[PDB]
């Protein structure tokens, strides 16, 4: 009943890189186990897949840069020789059959994705700046810029304000990500309530907490 | 009879078409029907064993007892008297129409299930995994 | 080794109307594939499987048919959150010492809806940004249909395309309408020399464009 990548990171280009998933709810005795990748704004990429005998199978292109060993409760990805053709989003799932335990109904169940990013590119933290207003509703914002790499989770208020927010795609220039978020709450929600944008970007440690004050 | 029964998905083929141009079934409709992966379907109604194929192009099906002779129209459009004998550990059909003939021997091996078919020295092999 | 070939790429249609996308396999596989639907950033939902059979859970207005070589997709009383991108895939494995997994290269659904002007508002370069010698004037123009808008900034009543990045959101699943981002990066330097700044939202909406301001 469940699937969870991990292992993403920055790497440079040549050393290589283990992803992990890790299971909960079946056994790997009894089902297949599969891994999927997509690229940025791009299609799903199916890597291999592998049999609860320990058996595999690769895509065509994959054979010689990919591997795919398993465990008691985790099955591992291993990028032999990473280029930057490998930056993606790497899914891990489960295939099963007309109930369960094969795979030619395909995938029932899907991990939420683990972003690799393959570069000799510097990691930097992201700087993040409050926009506020210095009429019916009020928008107010969060600019997060200069960044690298992907991913960079933006919320408000810990994630009890979800409702009216755009957080807006990223967008690179020289070597460095950018993105903005607005939240839309009623006139009368604040300045009456404290609102806050947090920002948390794994890849630094870094989490921020900008309050948005008039 | 309990480990043919199931649904069957084919995985590999040797020589479909020289059996086919042997049985003698024409260049156009040899190629189209070739194109095709049929499946098989074998299942065992009290004691009337049962084989489905549904492949694309045509699907077929007959019905019979083991050992007892019966009509049937192929999927090349044959009209052909057979006869279908538990063998040795294999399920063995003999398919006798104008004067001519044929085996497909079908036999467990490993968790496939392989297809021996022979027309004069020409023969063919499919192969399929349960699926 | 097989591909999977979809079309068309994208495709919009009004709410309550109906889609039809089509997969080509490049052998025979059977009924063996299956749908998948991408919302971004989400994993794909399994949609269609057996290339007819509902998934559970999923309403019949997805039809799923074909068998063989050529098969489509089919999605009747559009809503809006059907706003998605559509992935085939061949789900028949091994064949011929190979396997056969592959997915199509996906189609991408528009769902169509009655125009939608933009809520423009418009900010500042924060006191912190300030401090380090940089200087973004940031536009969010939210929740507007359909997709093609044209924005422009105005320094001291002078238009300006230089640092001007914009940004679009993926269509909403709630109410199909999109939103926009634009950033005008400049530095405190250039900043600091200039007063009225202001941004222009020209839609199909109005005949006039709208307009929002601020004076440094």
């Amino acid at each position: 009943q469940s699937v969870e990548e991990s292992g993403g990171r920055l790497v440079t280009p040549g050393t290589p890189l283990t992803l992990t998933c890790t299971v909960s709810g079946f056994s790997l005795s009894t089902y297949y186990m599969s891994w999927v990748r997509q690229a940025p704004g791009k299609g799903l990429e199916w890597i291999g897949i592998i049999y609860p005998s320990g058996s595999t199978y690769c895509a065509s292109w994959a054979k010689g840069r990919f591997t795919i060993s398993k465990a008691s409760t985790t099955v591992d990805l291993k990028i032999t020789s990473p280029t930057t053709e490998d930056t993606a989003t790497y899914f891990c799932a489960r295939p099963d059959n007309d109930g369960t335990s094969g795979y030619l109904s395909g995938f029932g169940l899907w991990g939420q994705g683990t972003l690799v990013t393959v570069s000799s590119a510097k990691t930097t933290p992201p700087s993040v700046y409050p926009l506020a207003p210095g009429n019916s509703m009020v928008t107010l914002g969060c600019l997060v810029k200069g960044y690298f790499p992907e991913p960079v989770t933006v919320t408000w208020n810990s994630g009890s304000l979800s409702s009216g927010v755009h957080t807006f795609p990223a967008v690179l220039q020289s070597d460095l990500y950018t993105l903005s978020s607005s939240v839309t709450v009623p006139s009368s929600t604040w300045p009456s309530e404290t609102v806050t944008c947090n920002v948390a970007h794994p890849a630094s440690s870094t989490k921020v907490d900008k309050k948005i004050v008039p | 009879c309990d480990a043919f029964v199931g649904t069957w998905k084919l995985v590999s083929s040797e020589n479909f078409d020289d059996y086919m141009k042997e049985v003698g079934v024409g260049f156009a409709t040899r190629k189209v029907a070739g194109m095709a992966k049929p499946n098989m379907i074998i299942s065992v109604n009290g004691d009337l064993v049962t084989i489905r194929s549904e492949s694309t192009f045509k699907n077929t099906e007959i019905s019979f007892k083991l050992g007892v002779e019966f009509d049937e129209i192929t999927a090349d459009d044959r009209k052909v008297k057979s006869i279908i004998t538990l063998d040795g550990g294999a399920l063995v059909q003999v398919q006798k129409w104008d004067g001519k003939s044929t085996t497909i021997k079908r036999k467990r091996d490993g968790d496939k299930l392989v297809v021996e078919c022979v027309m004069k020295g020409v023969t063919s092999t499919r192969v399929y995994e349960r699926a | 080794d097989v591909v999977m070939t979809q079309t068309p790429a994208s495709v919009s249609e009004p709410v309550g109307g109906t889609v039809t996308i089509k997969c080509q396999a490049s052998e025979d596989i059977s009924r063996y594939l299956v749908w998948y639907q991408q919302k971004p950033g989400q994993p794909p939902k399994r949609l269609i499987y057996k290339a007819s059979t509902l998934a559970s859970g999923v309403p019949s207005r997805f039809k799923g048919s074909g068998s063989g070589t050529d098969f489509t997709l089919t999605i009747s009383d559009l809503e809006c959150d059907d706003a998605a991108t559509y992935y085939c895939q061949c789900t028949y494995g091994t064949y011929a010492g190979s396997f056969f997994y592959s997915f199509g290269g996906g189609t991408e659904v528009v769902v169509e809806r009655t125009d939608a002007a933009p809520t423009v508002s418009i900010f500042p370069p924060s006191s912190e940004q300030l401090t380090s010698g940089g200087a973004s004037v940031v536009c969010f123009l939210n929740n507007f249909y359909p997709k093609d808008i044209n924005v422009k900034w105005k320094i001291d009543g002078s238009e300006r395309q230089n640092g001007v990045l914009n940004s679009w959101t993926d269509q909403d699943s709630k109410d199909c309408t999109y939103s926009m981002s634009s950033t005008l990066t400049l530095t405190k330097d250039e900043y600091e020399r200039h007063n009225s700044y202001t941004c222009e939202a020209t839609h199909k909406t109005s005949t006039s464009p709208i307009v929002k301001s601020f004076n440094r």
